């Protein structure tokens, strides 16, 4: 025995034989099974291991070969979203590295400027 | 991304039982 679909929702078959689900409560279709949003995981983050988060799919197609579907953006791409995930998140880390060498760097030559007005003022008070 | 690459395919309109 499987888990029904909830009240209002219908399951369909596009012409090309692919399942797709029907909402007649708001008068709209999607991809994406509505019993999915129970049981998979929301995004990359909440995976493991090699689990596609909710409205994300593998498909095929013989011009491009193995490809992945976002539906929850309505793109498709190429690439492995999880690896691309895993790398967005080590550039992020990388980033925030980078933008603290900067701003250190950038707060040396203040500290530097703050040192001369220092002896500016200095030179200026033993004027008298 | 190909420059031949599959495009987003939308799910089927909305149609009345």
């Amino acid at each position: 025995f499987e888990l029904p679909l909830p009240e209002g929702w219908e399951e369909a078959r596009d012409f090309d034989g692919k399942v797709y689900y029907i909402d007649h409560r708001n008068r709209t279709t999607s991809w994406i099974d509505p019993r999915d949003r129970y049981t998979k995981p929301l995004t990359f983050a909440d995976c493991i291991s090699d689990e596609l988060p909710l409205g994300w799919e593998e498909a095929y197609d013989p011009q491009v070969g193995d490809y992945f579907i976002d539906h929850n953006t309505k793109t498709t791409q190429i690439e492995d979203p999880r690896v691309q995930w895993r790398r967005e998140q080590e550039h992020m880390l990388k980033d925030y590295l980078v933008v603290a060498q900067e701003a250190l760097s950038a707060q040396k030559e203040i500290y530097q400027v703050k040192q001369q007005r220092l002896e500016l003022a200095q030179q200026e008070y033993q004027q008298l | 991304r190909p420059k031949n690459m599959t495009p987003y395919r939308s799910p089927p309109p909305y149609v009345p039982p």
